[PDB]
DNA sequence: GCATCCGTGAGTCGAG
DNA sequence: TATAATGGGAGCTGTCACGGATGC
């Protein structure tokens, strides 16, 4: 009946900007998954990020076509562009259009993109396509800021007629996995231990991602204020 | 609430009294209400008639007997550990032939136990039940010879311990041989002794196929019956002098003597029916006019030769047929042991007739009743068929009284039973339940009586049938033996009827058990009800037709194990038999006549009837049962209430408003849950414990004796040496724990001090004594304490002291103190739950309500069952029960669905629609539409093919609901379960197997005397047995030190175990083990057999393991 | 799709390649995700989840036709009573097979995710016959004598049995129960006798140096007597895997050396070679030919089957053998 | 109740000794002295 | 009464 | 599974010799009060208490982890028993 | 019949690692009791052995520190779980015990098939190896996670079944 | 050489 | 310590199974 509770202590374990582990113990019984599930939902859907929402390449009509002089098909190039990690230094900037022009016997990397003001490419060594002798690659890619995961069909954006709509992965968080283990404080039997695991692209660190997730949630709790 | 009953089958007759076999058997045997002159010759009357007169001179005859009133009432007998019984007096008269003097007196033969109203007994304060014994019915049988294909064995069987079985066989050499007491001799001789001549045997057996000539011996007919008689005596009694009168006596006693040889009345009848003859007596022959006259043997030999020859109208017998097997009930067994004891009494009587004063002898001087008593007691205390009563619930007692055992004295030894004995015979229909038998070693040898089944006066089980004449079903009912049943074509109980006439052209019927399709003109009889085929327990399983027999067995057996719960409810789905069970078990209290209820109290209920008389019914409250389950009656009526005859006054244990309550009706969802329900495990909600579902009271009795000793008396006192007030806190002035006090393991229930054994103090004790300057006290603390893992509140204390009125204990005992401790058990992890369909499991996890899968309206389920248990077990009755339960949940009603005639899928679909309108349409008016989660689930179900695409969400949800499935939300997530889950009300019971009574652990403790190994059992605080097989496991693992440690350090090695414990408490590793004591025991025991067992080294030089102590 | 067999092979392969610690971690993982995903899968059992195929009805009517034919054949004396009996029985057996195949085909094509079908196929719960009893006909039943009733139970458990059908089935049920209870005792007795006879056998040395061995045939005579046919996979595996080659074996251009412990892959290779017709029998070191006193040696015994590697000296072989033979004993019908 | 001749009780593996390098070398010097 | 625990 | 049990099974010719070695080493550690350990202070097996991390009381854990380092020498007839006893008593008094 | 042993009804822990089993607190307290006395004397819980034992004698005299001491006692140690009948060596296995509330022993799912154990109320016995030798034997040889394969068939005796197979197949 | 008699055994927990 | 008294009494029965001798 008479109850006393002090703690938890928040423990952090981080590898680079790509990964982190978070442990919150002890928690009252049931509060393990009570905190865990919402944060997972928020971390996946609601965390701000950047994605490639459209692609135009010269001389190609559609997505399933092929490119002469280039070994990868249009499909493979789009896939690599999905893995492109772009970071907006300016919070004002909503969207950017990145141009790439290259030819001859060269392997195009993310470095080859013409730099834009307040736009940082986290992975310049990411491979896009290889070109052979006589091969020519001219492409303009549309990069937008948003949240969650939007299929190519749903945004349906086209700057020009040959612009290809791309499945847009906004969420900087690649995966969220949590596990609740039973722990004990003194003679308290059923207390919960929450362990959280966050995978990111490096644009936003897991700790940053989590802190944004708890802020979003806390803000939603204030929505019960004024009927 | 409304109770909707299904089925079109109308039962013509109700179930008979379910305990009627016990009550009527014992009543028949006693004839206590029958005036002495009107008593038929049966039971104890028959025993008296056989034992008397006693001659050899003096003659002691018998007139009549009487049974007095019980010295103590049933309850008082239960409390004082006394047998409930009545004194037996017998009127005898002694007659000297020459003198003509007749001395008549009434002698006291001791007591006989009386059967209670419910059909049970009370022996030494313990309720016991006498189980009926099925055996081979006496008579004449003919069975195919296994060795010889074209030959047959005739067998004449009398009642058990009534004399030898006789075997007639046709030998390979042609002669007909007779076997008695394992002696083969030609039947010709005996036939000559019976007075037969070659002429008569020739004319009688002549038509036969030369089989006669094997019975033809010239040397036998050359001598008169006397010479043949002496010849037979010389054959059956080697070394015994062939005196004439001794031969006559032996042969008469072997065959003709009714005292030493008795066929059953059933044996008599069946012998008369089989051989087509008539018996003047129950014996194979008679002694009449100085010679022997043949009752039986000749028709038997005649039938044998007739069967061998192939003569039409002669059959071999099926010994597993229920016409050839009979039931010995309580009365018959009791009568048997009574007859034995009476015979011993007779031996004593003749004995005392030889020695004494020949002029003055009263019947009292001749009669020593002791052996008789010693017999009766022996049959009640130590017999195989006398069992400790199962009081767990009312159905337990009722089923226990309906048991039928093939085992017992005169019965089958185990591993004498093949598949045949344990098989379900075609005649078991309507008589012995095919479903209910124990699993394991007792299967088929222990059965249960069918509901409509009845045991007749001969001991055969009879089942009722309806007379059918010209396609019209009469309400006339006829009970038939299997032999009688075999003569008729009997229709099934479900055959369509318009009025009293059969409405089907083709009706399903049985001929000698064989299924056949017949016309209404051919139908002689028809089944009374589908209920008649099964035991009372089996009949309590709804949708029984949808459950595989093997699981129905378990569901049947486990209802007996159902623990009475404080909140216990009747099942939502019932078979309609729930009321009769409560009624016949005498659980509940009912109104004796019409009248108005005067007083209502928890303790008692006073009722004024139409007679104007005030009758007070005291209520049994929190009485401890045999298994420790709380049996208490609660008033169901209020002051001033008008009640008619048969109305319910008070609810017994495991009874809800007159209906049998074995457990709770809980809302179950069938889904796999996080591996917690893996392999039959069950997950339950904490809300069950919150509202006290599956909570049951259990009472344990503790007992302690203070006795006189040669070292001085033990005494119960509050003064206990070396104990603080803290320990004596709850002890009263006399040293007994107070009522209402909570006791925990280690606490003292009753303080007791005992004078120490003669003590020579070790020097350490003396020095320490001188250091602390305290006299070692004269006594020591023997006080009874709460055993580990037990405890509760003390609701009662009994104290019996020698030298107090009405109290006399066993010699040497100064006094006896009992303490009754009650505890309230909530359902916990490890307790066993089961349903009526044979689905059983232990509760693995108790989740908080917020973790529980819930309905869209927010209602959490009680129980989570794993569907994986269903398909392999093939019991679908629980599924249907779940569906109809889901309907009855929202409709707020309960149902009656009888076995084999009951609710059908379409009707349940209707009820589920009616339910859906309440479950859903309520929401629509509440201002809420379909949830997104419900939409997702409906998409998944659309892909699943459960619902038809294109319909509105409500229509699809209705489609799912009709299939018995609903949308379910996971508690932890808030996300729905991907598929719709089957959810509904199911009736589940908490069985008697509870983790609290089971879990046990031991570091060290008491050891056996000779072996010096740890004791077995929990109450003895013993260790777990590590047996040959476990040893094999350790050997296969190749762990030498573990195994050696078990065999030595842990147990049986004294120095080893002492040193090991000392080392462990010292923080040192355990030492090297030594020679196990039981090996030393082996050595000495082998020496007692005069075998020298020498332990040697590699030098073949003796090694002494006794260390010189055994060598002079 | 992952089911019992593929998961088993996964566990075995993972054991071999990655060792038992990582195999244990893999096991725990599979347990976790298995339970977690089984929770929210939506698997349940309703009465409608047992699906009576339409085809069944046809198969009944057809049966009822054929029966009549048979009956006619009995009327005119073309069939003896026993012949008629046998024909009826065969008819009902084939009918049962047909309704089974109908149930499973209906499941596969129309309702692939049906709970009964899922549990059956995955190997989680149930076999074809039980499912057949639920959805299709219950089937033929035995009398107490072992004799079969001419009239099968046509009812499913979903439809429910008639009183007489139930009572007919109770004979078989009881028979089965008694069979179990009686089997347990004899199985135990046999186990103890084996333990007692083999108890002194342990592996006392690495090699006894015997030149003796046994030849495990990869081929067996056929009941047709026509020719030799390849033995079943499991049997060859039972007589080969883990054993040490007593002689050099060259097949498919692969050298299997004398003294080689045969891996599962080696056995499969030997099977391929047998199918190619290169080798019809395998020389192997056997406990039968082992000359080690009071036990066996390491090379003759071969693999410790629990560790999938050569047996460790000091392992008690006799007890492991007796237990290996004794455990399945309660399952022998 | 002896130690079974199998597994850890096998004469083969039961006579095995264990020594750390420090102790082993101390004993080695003890042997080196004499 | 034995087997898997009916009784 | 015990950490690196596969490697430990690789070390010995018979799986039981591993057991004998680990057991005897554990008894050595228990008798000498862990003072004879070949494990560096950082390699010490730890147990999590209410106060904090402390030395693992389990001698078998220690023995196996020591055996994994290769710092231990095992085999038959390494030295005479009494000599080993007396030397270990000299270096690490109990 | 042996000392340092006990028994109870089995319940399945899903959360247990393959080498682990739930052991009820009281059972462990009785099984390890002398070790618990020793550890109690080592800490400030009791003056000596006898005082500690008298302290454990009454249930109302038992505090929380002795439970933590017990936790310290069983650390790294394993116990033997056995289900009757034992048909083969896997009928007894070694598990690192996990102290749990309740009177039920917790079993890992994967070993059930090996024990032929289910949750319908089957019971198991616990044994405590004492000597460092016996403990080492249990850990190396008898550990559940250390035997993954059938000595008889060479095939895995530990493997997904029932729910696991169901989910993975799903 | 075959027919027949006798003596011995017949699965584990757990509680009684 | 004295009439004479002089061969007992229950048996209880639905396994099998080899296997090992013993007997015909
Ligand atoms: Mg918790
Ligand atoms: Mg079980
Ligand atoms: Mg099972
Ligand atoms: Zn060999």
């Amino acid at each position: 009946l008479d109850s006393k509770l002090k703690a938890p202590v928040f423990t952090v374990r981080t590898q680079g900007r790509e990964y982190g582990e978070f442990v919150l113990e002890p928690l009252e019984r049931g509060f393990g998954v009570t905190l865990g599930n919402p944060l997972r939902r928020i971390l996946l859907s609601s965390i701000p990020g950047t994605a490639v929402t459209s692609v135009y390449i010269e001389d190609v009509l559609h997505e399933f076509s092929t490119i002469p002089g280039v070994k990868e098909d249009v499909v493979e190039i789009i896939l690599n562009l999905k893995e492109l990690v772009v970071r907006f230094l300016n919070p004002s900037l909503q969207t950017v259009t990145l141009l790439l022009k290259a030819e001859g016997p060269k392997e195009v990397k993310a470095r080859d993109f013409l730099p834009v003001a307040d736009v940082e490419i986290m992975n310049p060594d990411l491979h896009i396509a290889t070109l052979e002798e006589g091969g020519r690659l001219n492409m303009e890619v549309r990069v937008d800021r948003g949240v969650g995961y939007v299929p190519a069909e749903k945004h349906g954006i086209k700057d020009r007629i040959n612009a290809i709509p791309v499945d847009a992965v906004f969420s900087p968080v690649r995966r969220v996995a949590f596990q609740v283990e039973d722990t004990r404080l003194g003679q308290r039997t059923d207390l919960d231990k929450l362990t959280l695991r966050i995978w990111t692209d490096g644009s936003v660190t897991p700790l940053e991602a989590l802190n944004q997730a708890v802020e979003i949630l806390r803000e939603h709790l204030t929505y019960f204020s004024n009927p | 609430m409304e109770i909707k009953r299904f089925g079109r089958i109308r039962e013509v007759i109700p179930l008979p009294p379910l305990t009627e076999i016990q009550v009527e058997s014992y009543r028949r045997a006693l004839q206590a209400d029958v005036p002495p002159e009107k008593r038929e010759n049966v039971g104890i009357q028959a025993a008296f008639r056989e034992t008397f007169p006693i001659e050899e001179g003096l003659v002691l005859d018998f007139l009549e007997y009487r049974l007095g009133e019980p010295p103590f009432p049933q309850d008082e007998c239960r409390e004082k550990d006394l047998t409930y019984q009545a004194p037996l007096y017998a009127r005898l008269q002694l007659i000297h032939k020459d003198t003509g003097l007749i001395k008549e007196d009434e002698v006291f033969l001791g007591h006989i136990p009386l059967m209670t109203e419910d059909g049970s007994f009370i022996i030494n304060g313990a309720d016991r039940v006498i189980v009926s014994q099925i055996h081979r019915s006496p008579g004449v049988y003919f069975t195919p010879d296994p060795a010889r294909p074209g030959r047959y064995i005739a067998s004449i069987i009398p009642l058990p311990k009534r004399g030898p079985w006789i075997d007639l066989e046709v030998e390979p050499n042609g002669v007909v041989s007779m076997k008695v007491n394992k002696r083969k001799f030609p039947l010709v001789l005996l036939l000559r002794v019976l007075g037969y001549d070659q002429e008569t045997l020739a004319r009688e057996l002549g038509a036969y196929g030369e089989l006669v000539q094997g019975l033809m011996d010239e040397s036998v007919f050359a001598m008169r019956p006397e010479e043949a008689l002496i010849r037979l005596f010389t054959l059956l009694r080697p070394g015994d002098p062939p005196k004439r009168d001794k031969a006559v006596a032996y042969v008469y006693g072997l065959i003709a003597d009714p005292r030493r040889y008795d066929l059953g009345e059933a044996g008599r009848y069946k012998a008369e029916e089989k051989l087509g003859i008539r018996l003047s007596g129950r014996t194979l022959a008679r002694f009449e006019d100085g010679e022997f006259k043949d009752e039986v043997f000749l028709p038997t030999l005649r039938y044998l030769f007739a069967l061998t020859a192939g003569v039409p109208g002669h059959e071999v017998d099926d010994i597993d047929h229920l016409g050839n097997r009979r039931i010995r009930t309580v009365g018959e067994l009791m009568t048997d042991q009574f007859r034995v004891g009476l015979a011993r009494l007779a031996r004593g009587v003749r004995e005392r007739m030889l020695m004494g004063s020949e002029d003055s002898l009263t019947p009292a001087k001749l009669v020593n009743s002791r052996p008789l008593e010693a017999a009766i007691r022996e049959f009640f205390s130590r017999s195989q068929l006398s069992q400790f009563k199962d009081e767990t619930n009312p159905l337990s007692s009722l089923r226990h009284k309906r048991r039928i055992s093939a085992l017992g004295p005169g019965g089958l030894t185990r591993e004498r039973a093949g598949f045949d004995v344990r098989d379900v015979h075609r005649t078991h229909y309507g008589r012995i339940c095919p479903v209910e038998t124990p699993e394991g070693a007792n299967i088929g040898l222990i059965t249960s009586l069918a509901a409509y089944a009845r045991v007749d006066e001969l001991g055969f089980i009879r089942t009722p049938y309806r007379r059918v004449v010209g396609g019209v079903v009469t309400d006339e009912v006829v009970y038939m033996t299997a032999t009688e049943e075999d003569r008729y074509t009997i229709a099934q109980a479900n055959t369509p009827l318009e009025g009293n006439r059969i409405a089907a052209e083709r009706v399903v019927a049985r001929r000698k058990g064989e299924p056949v399709i017949v016309s209404p003109e051919e139908v002689e009889f028809m089944d009374v009800s589908p209920k008649q085929v099964f035991s009372v327990n089996t009949n309590l399983i709804p949708f029984l037709e949808h459950d595989d027999a093997n699981r129905a067995l378990m569901g049947s057996n486990m209802q007996t194990q159902a623990v009475p719960l404080i909140r216990a409810q009747a099942p939502v789905v019932m078979t309609g038999l729930e009321e009769r069970v409560v009624r016949d078990s005498l659980a509940a209290l009912y109104a004796e006549e019409d009248g108005e209820v005067a007083k209502v109290d928890g303790n008692r209920i006073v009722v004024r009837y139409e007679d104007g008389r005030l009758v007070e019914y005291p209520l049994r409250r929190f009485y401890r049962s045999n298994q420790g389950t709380a049996l208490d009656q609660r008033p169901r009526v209020v002051v001033g209430q008008r009640v008619r005859k048969g109305d319910l006054l008070a609810d017994g244990p495991a009874s809800e408003n007159g209906f049998l309550a074995l457990g709770q009706n809980v809302l179950v969802a069938i889904m796999p849950f996080d591996g917690y329900n893996f392999e039959d495990a069950i997950v339950i909600s904490e809300e069950l414990l919150k509202r006290d579902f599956y909570t049951s009271i259990h009472i344990e009795r503790y007992e302690i004796e203070a006795r006189d000793t040669k070292l001085g008396p033990e005494r119960i006192t509050r003064d206990i040496p070396h104990l603080s007030e803290a320990a004596l806190r709850d002890l009263d002035e006399e040293g007994v724990v107070r009522i209402g006090a909570e006791v925990k393991p280690g606490d003292i229930l009753v303080g007791r001090t005992s004078f120490k054994g003669e003590s020579e103090p070790t020097p350490e004790e003396r020095l320490l004594r001188s250091i602390f300057g305290e006299k070692a006290r004269d006594v020591k603390d023997t006080s009874l304490r709460v055993p580990p893992g037990e405890g509760g509140i003390v609701v009662r204390t009994v104290r019996l002291r020698r030298g107090d009125p009405g109290v006399e204990l066993k010699p040497g005992v100064r006094e006896v103190v009992r303490v009754y401790v009650a505890q309230k058990r909530k359902l916990q992890v490890g307790d066993k739950l089961a349903n009526r369909h044979g689905n059983k499991g232990v509760v693995a996890k108790i989740l908080p309500v917020e973790d529980m899968p819930h309905l869209p309206d927010g209602t959490p389920v009680d129980v989570i069952l794993n569907p994986l248990g269903v398909p392999s077990r093939m019991n679908l009755g629980q599924i249907l029960e779940t569906h109809l339960g889901l309907a009855g949940y929202f409709l707020g009603q309960r149902y009656i669905s009888p076995i084999f005639d009951g609710a059908k899928e379409p009707e349940i679909k209707e009820l589920l629609a009616q339910a859906f309108e309440v479950y859903f349409g309520k929401r629509k008016g509440e201002g809420f539409g379909v949830d997104k989660r419900e939409v997702e689930v409906l998409r998944r179900a659309e892909k699943l093919g459960l619902v038809t695409p294109g319909k509105t969400p409500e229509e699809q949800l209705k489609e799912l609901f009709l299939q018995g499935k609903v949308v379910l939300y996971d508690g932890r997530t808030g996300e729905p379960i991907e598929g719709p889950i089957v959810v509904g009300q199911m009736f589940i019971m908490k069985l008697y197997h509870m983790v609290e009574d089971k879990m046990h652990a031991r570091s060290t403790g008491p050891y056996s005397l000779i072996t010096q190994q740890p004791l077995g059992g929990k109450a003895q605080f013993g260790g777990q047995r590590f047996g040959e097989m476990e040893v094999w496991a350790l050997e296969a693992y190749g762990a030498a030190h573990t195994l050696q440690e078990m065999l030595t350090l842990k147990s049986d090695d004294i120095e080893g175990r002492n040193a090991a414990y000392e080392a462990i408490i010292k923080g040192e590793d355990v030492p090297e083990p030594s020679v196990p004591e039981s090996f030393r025991v082996l050595v000495k025991e082998l020496q007692a057999l005069a075998l020298d067992v020498q332990t040697l080294d590699e030098k073949d030089n003796p090694v002494d393991i006794f260390e010189g102590l055994a060598s002079k | 799709p992952q089911e019992k067999n593929s998961l088993k092979d996964l566990v075995y392969q993972a054991f071999l390649r990655l060792g038992m610690e990582k195999t244990a971690r893999l096991l725990d993982a599979l347990k976790y995700y298995g339970f977690t995903f089984s929770t929210t899968s939506g698997i349940t059992i309703g009465i409608d989840d047992a699906v009576i195929p339409e085809e069944k009805k046809q198969y009944l009517e057809e049966a009822d036709r054929k029966l009549l034919q048979i009956e006619q054949a009995y009327e005119m004396g073309f069939l003896t009573d026993r012949e008629r009996y046998d024909q009826i029985l065969q008819l009902w057996t084939e009918t049962t097979e047909k309704v089974t195949q109908a149930v499973f085909k209906n499941f596969e094509e129309n309702y692939p995710f049906n709970p009964l079908y899922v549990m059956a196929q995955s190997g989680a719960r149930g076999n074809p016959q039980q499912i057949r009893q639920l959805c299709g006909l219950r089937g033929l039943m035995q009398k107490p004598s072992g004799e079969t009733f001419e009239v099968p139970v046509r009812s499913s458990f979903r439809e429910g049995l008639t009183v007489l059908e139930y009572f007919i089935s109770s004979h078989g049920a009881r028979k089965g129960g008694a069979d179990t209870a009686l089997r347990t005792a004899d199985s135990g007795y046999l186990t103890r006798k084996l333990v007692d006879v083999t108890h002194e056998i342990v592996v006392r040395e690495a090699d006894c140096g015997t030149t003796n061995y046994i030849s495990v045939p990869l081929f067996q005579p056929d009941e047709v007597t026509r020719s030799l046919r390849l033995r079943k996979r499991a049997d060859i595996e039972a007589g080969l895997y883990g054993r040490v080659l007593a002689r050099e074996v060259e097949v498919l251009g692969v050298r299997l050396e004398e003294g080689r412990y045969l891996s599962m892959d080696d056995v499969h290779l030997l099977i391929k070679a047998a199918e190619a017709g290169e080798i019809q029998e395998v020389p192997v070191r056997s406990p039968l030919t082992c000359q080690t006193r009071y036990g066996v040696c390491q090379k003759c015994y071969g693999y410790d089957l629990s560790m999938a590697r050569p047996v460790s000296i000091g392992e008690a072989v006799g007890i492991v053998a007796a237990q290996s033979i004794g455990e399945p004993g309660t399952q022998l019908t | 109740g002896r130690l079974i001749p199998a597994g850890t009780g096998s004469d083969f593996v039961r006579f095995t000794q264990v020594v750390d390098q420090k102790t082993l070398k101390a004993i080695e010097e003890a042997r080196k002295e004499a | 009464a034995x087997x898997x625990x009916x009784g | 599974a015990e950490p690196g049990i596969d490697k430990l099974f690789g070390m010995v010719d018979s799986k039981y010799r591993l057991t004998v070695v680990v057991a005897k080493r554990a008894q050595q550690l228990l008798r000498h009060g862990f003072k004879n350990t070949v494990l560096e202070p950082e390699e010490r097996p730890k147990m999590q208490t209410l106060e904090g991390l402390f030395d693992d009381p389990n001698a078998v854990t220690w023995a196996m982890k020591e055996l994994l380092t290769g710092r231990l020498v095992f085999g038959e007839n390494l030295v005479p028993e009494d000599r080993l006893q007396k030397e270990m008593e000299r270096l690490y008094p109990v | 019949r042996v000392d340092y042993s006990g028994r109870s009804v089995i319940v399945v822990g899903p959360q247990l690692k393959l080498h682990q089993c739930g052991l009820p607190k009281r059972m462990a307290l009785e099984l390890f009791k002398p070790f618990l006395l020793k550890k109690m004397e080592e800490k400030g819980i009791a003056p000596n052995v006898k005082a500690a034992r008298r302290m454990l004698e009454r249930q109302r005299d038992i505090k929380d520190e002795v439970w933590d001491a017990l936790e310290e006692v069983i650390h790294g140690k394993v116990v033997l779980l056995n289900r009757a009948p034992t048909l083969h060596r896997l009928g007894i296995q070694a598990f690192q015990p996990v102290l749990v509330e309740g009177q039920s022993i917790q079993l890992h799912p994967l070993v059930c098939e090996a024990f032929n154990a289910d949750f319908d109320g089957d019971q198991m016995a616990v044994h405590v190896p004492l000597s460092s030798f016996a403990q080492a034997e249990a850990r190396i040889q008898m550990l559940s996670a250390h035997n993954l394969l059938s000595p008889a068939s060479g095939e895995p005796l530990a493997k997904p079944s029932r729910d696991i197979i169901l989910g993975l197949y799903y």
